[PDB]
């Protein structure tokens, strides 16, 4: 339940449609109380199932609206 | 050019900003410096070419002095 940083690169198309490579560091950690549920659904390895999806979809959401 | 000259303050500012970025990552920064700053090919080469242009104007100035001496020599 301590903290870990995770780097997600995104080759995002900008407004002028320039393929810009942007590496985002997300520091993160789990939640103390709901670690039971976290294992019932996901397991011990909660982190890796999540960070890439949200981070890629969202850097795309952002830099899509932004230019090179 | 400022990154090269004003580089001490470049170090200071980059150090403040990375200190604030890396504090969230649970590590302690004490002493850090910016050490490599190179630019591709052309600034130094063109500066030296400008120096050579000035010194070549002077070289042609003494070509002009030998033009006086050939002036009166061939008179």
């Amino acid at each position: 339940c301590r903290s870990r940083p995770r780097n997600v690169p995104v080759i995002t198309g900008s407004k002028d449609l320039q393929n810009v490579n942007i590496t985002l560091r997300i520091l993160f950690r789990p939640v103390a109380s709901q670690l039971p549920r976290i294992f019932t659904s996901i397991g011990e390895d909660y982190d890796e199932r999540v960070l890439p999806s949200i981070t890629t979809e969202i850097l795309k959401s952002v830099v899509a609206r932004f230019d090179a | 050019s400022q990154l090269i000259t004003q580089r001490a303050q470049v170090s200071l500012l980059i150090r403040r900003e990375l200190t604030e970025r890396a504090k969230d990552f649970s590590l302690i920064l004490d002493d850090v410096a910016i050490t490599e700053l190179s630019f591709s090919r052309e600034y130094t080469a063109a500066v030296e070419a400008k120096q050579v242009a000035q010194q070549e104007a002077q070289r042609a100035q003494f070509l002009v002095e030998k033009a006086k001496q050939e002036q009166r020599q061939k008179i």
